[PDB]
RNA sequence: UCUAAGGGUCGGACGAUCAACUUAGAACUGGUACGGACAAGGGGAAUCUGACUGUCUAAUUAAAACAUAGCAUUGCGAUGGUCAGAAAGUGAUGUUGACGCAAU
RNA sequence: GCUUGUGACGGCCCGUGAAAAUCCACAGGAAGGAAUAGUUUUCAUGCCAGGUCGUACUGAUAACCGCAGCAGGUCUCCAAG
RNA sequence: GAUGGGGAAGCUCCGUUUCAAAGGCCUGAUUUUAUGCAGGCCACCAUCGAAAGGGAAUCCGGUUAAGAUUCCGGAACCUGGAUAUGGAUUCUUCACGGUAACGUAACUGAAUGUGGAGACGUCGGCGCGAGCCCUGGGAGGAGUUAUCUUUUCUUCUUAAC
């Protein structure tokens, strides 16, 4: 349902409580000029909404996977 | 003849404060930059005092007579000029072009107009203005 | 050239069995039943569509925030700005003319 | 023979009034202390078409004297009355169009509508589009006023009976030919199952006195004693006379 | 097979760009045919009769019969007219009131 | 363009073209409310529960009614070049 | 179509707010108690009657020999009931802003009153949406290929919320 954009307010969500699981999707999308890049979506299943955070910069993305609580069942790919 | 004056009481006839009594305090008959039209700096009540009976207790009366004030720039066209008139001295100062912008200044003003108005209503010097006008 | 069906036993083209057609992610055409449209809450002293007030079917207003079904003036929903502007004036002018209607007949009382 | 058409009507059935769409019924205010002694001011909120009845209604609303609330009555509208109009009711109300006064409070000449037959019955006489009653004179030998009814007849009712100044609205509706059966169809559709009408003379004897045949014709005077028995009253009922007149006025 | 006429958008009497079909005209051509199948009014002059549209004898009669608008007559002001019921604190018209209801 | 939905208009009437449940809102101001602390669930979020009966298929030149797998009858939606 | 009633020898007929003593909603008192009561307003008022009228809320994919808006997967919404954290509000107690139309993430409100939505005909042209129809480029697959055709056919989709 909902999309999130504050990379910080996301991070509160990742603890939150009711949030037992989440998921990291990877898309081989391509930019306006058209060069194959790595979009990566962070989906977080809360009790009654699915907040998916979209990160287009591959750099800041592969970092954030190592900022999720270690007690959250991240499904990779 | 030319009424729009220092201490004229009028009824706001539009927007939120619609229906409520006020006193003009600084007329600005010419157009302001922001505010390119005939307007007036006013101060009226927003929450009137409540009614008072013999049967009322000590602090009940003290409570039923608090008065939530308000201050506004308001277009002359959104005003019902009244025949009534109220002295503007104690607040004359607090209400100027200055006090608009910076909330706190609008705030300290209301603090003062409220002390003044609540005062006016005790030992009923100037009444009417303290009643609701019902429609 | 793809054709469709109602998705509920009602086979008659009534008002409550209005239907829309949708291409699904299946790449297939499908009917989808559509609720009947809401109408604009109207102003209760001139009958005009209330500005600022949302337009849901009636029970929906119970699932909506208060800001959606009012405005900030005397008579939020209810009446229509030009009708409260008329309304106040009419009040003030008459209550004034009362005092007069009153004082004027007290003068011609003494005159007698 | 058979029960004739005019007898079958008494039984309701297929012949009752078509009333779904009607507004409420049309009445004066119930006669109270307000109206018995002073006046009471209402506004006419809307004026409205009533199915089956050419002649529009006025929905006029009054404050409740004994409770905090509004009360809407349904007047018959009187030509000239108009939304936003104030309506004054009762003994002291002044002689303007639209108000409702006791007959006993208006001068001879005054013309009124929806007038009560007994004081307080809430309106009986002159109610259809265009009609009215004229007050001809008064007689305080018991509170009576003498009037003229739309039909011609004079009638003396209690000066306490109320009327509403003016005539009923809805013009001369009847001045326009109906033109085609369909207009009568729709006409009677909002009233009652009285249309079309088969002549008795086109029925067989079982069905009607006119009935038998070999050439169409009534075969006996169509002019019936008032004391004839039902089954027999078809035609001209207690006709004191019959035939073409060119009449021109009534009873005066 | 040609001719001409009929729009849009954007840059200051033109200029650029996009997009439709329709209409009138002309030449050419054929075993003179071409709304090529399909589709698709026969017409006129009168007499009887009912004005019209509408209706009915399901299964021998659709009519010139019934209806109809229009015209006219009759009864009735409610303690009323007309009609219903064995009777009734009963009922139709009537959520009515003569520009109405009822009966021909 | 076709089918549908819808709007702002316009024509028509001696026809002017339901009702109730239900939901909201305003007017009203009863009353309850803080300073070492209360008000408030018409804002966001979170917990729990949602019973009973129907639910197959035919719907017609063979699933209905006409003694029948009868050339009759029997209400509707979708609609390509 | 029951009921106070009125007819009828009676099976029953009439009548439905009607010539009727026709209820029940809040909550204080009381904290012997969750409870009898002290407030009090409002009520010409059985019920049945629509699987086409009115009406709280669900969608797409997948699945069976036979069920699917009902199962599965995923994503929602409504209603009743509980409730806590956050946020908002207030020493000017029950919010600010905007000249105004009005804005909003909220912003106490009993009785009583009043207003709105439920809620409404039919025909016509005109505007707009959706699905469909026709169609260019390209990426695929099918077809025809003695001769011709950068060709013929076909896939290119997006739900409730």
């Amino acid at each position: 349902a909902r999309e999130i954009t504050d990379i910080k307010q996301f991070l509160e969500l990742t603890r939150r409580a009711d949030v037992k699981t989440a998921t990291v999707k990877i898309n081989k999308k391509l930019n306006k000029a058209g060069k194959p890049f790595r979009q990566t979506k962070f989906k977080v299943r809360g009790s009654s909404s699915l907040y998916t955070l979209v990160i287009n910069d591959a750099g800041k993305a592969k970092k954030l996977i190592q900022s999720l609580p270690p007690t959250l069942k991240v499904n990779r790919l | 003849a030319k009424f729009l004056k220092a201490g004229k009481v009028a009824v706001v006839v539009r927007g939120r404060y619609a229906g409520k009594k006020v006193v003009i305090v600084k007329p600005h008959d010419e157009g302001s930059k922001s505010h390119p039209f005939g307007h007036a700096l006013v101060a009226g009540i927003e929450r009137y005092p409540l009614k008072v009976t013999k049967k009322h207790g000590a602090k009940k009366v003290a409570k039923r007579t608090k008065i939530k004030p308000f201050i506004k720039v308001v277009n002359y066209n959104h005003l019902l000029p009244t025949r009534y008139t109220l002295d503007v001295e104690a607040f004359k100062s607090v209400v100027s072009t200055e006090t608009f912008e910076q909330p706190s200044q609008r705030e300290e003003a209301k603090k003062v107009v409220k002390k003044a108005f609540e005062e006016r209503h005790q030992a009923g010097k100037n009444q009417w203005f303290f009643s609701k006008l019902r429609f | 050239a793809q054709r469709v069906t109602f998705r509920r036993r009602n086979p008659y083209n009534t008002r409550s069995n209005k239907i829309k057609v949708v291409k699904t992610p299946g790449g297939i055409l499908r009917a989808q039943h559509v609720k009947k449209l809401a109408t604009r809450p109207k102003c209760g002293d001139c009958g005009s569509a209330l500005q600022g007030i949302s337009t849901l079917r009636p029970r929906q207003y119970a699932t909506v925030s208060k800001t959606h079904k009012t405005v900030s003036r005397a008579y939020g929903g209810s009446r229509c700005a030009n009708c409260v502007k008329e309304r106040i004036i009419r009040a003030f002018l008459i209550e004034e003319q009362k005092i007069v209607k009153k004082v004027v007949k007290e003068q011609t009382e003494a005159a007698k | 023979g058979r029960v004739i058409r005019n007898q079958r009507k008494g039984a309701g059935s297929i012949f009752t009034s078509h009333t779904r769409l009607r507004q409420g019924a049309a009445k004066l205010r119930t006669l109270d202390y307000a109206e018995r002694h002073g006046y009471i001011r209402g506004i006419v909120k809307q004026i409205v078409h009533d199915s089956g009845r050419g002649a529009p209604l006025a929905k006029v609303v009054f404050r409740d004297p004994y409770k905090y609330r509004l009360r809407e009555e349904i007047f018959i509208a009187n030509e000239g009355v108009h939304t936003g109009q104030f309506i004054y009711a009762g003994k002291k109300a002044s002689l303007n169009v639209g108000n409702v006064l006791p007959l006993g409070s208006v001068p001879e000449g005054t013309i009124v509508s929806n007038v009560e037959e007994k004081p307080g019955d809430r309106g009986a006489l002159a109610r259809a589009s265009g009609n009215y009653v004229i007050i001809i004179g008064h007689n305080p030998d018991e509170n009576k006023t003498r009037v003229r009814l739309p039909s011609g007849a004079k009638k003396v009712i209690s000066s306490d009976a109320r009327g509403v100044i003016g005539v009923i609205a809805g013009g001369g509706r009847v001045d326009k030919p109906l033109l085609k059966a369909g207009r009568a169809f729709h006409k009677y559709r909002l009233k009652r199952n009285s249309w079309p009408k088969t002549r008795g003379v086109a029925m067989n004897p079982v069905d009607h006195p006119h009935g038998g045949g070999n050439h169409q014709h009534i075969g006996k005077a169509s002019t019936i004693s008032r004391g004839a028995v039902s089954g027999q009253k078809a035609g001209l009922i207690a006709a004191r006379r019959t035939g073409l007149l060119r009449g021109s006025q009534k009873t005066q």
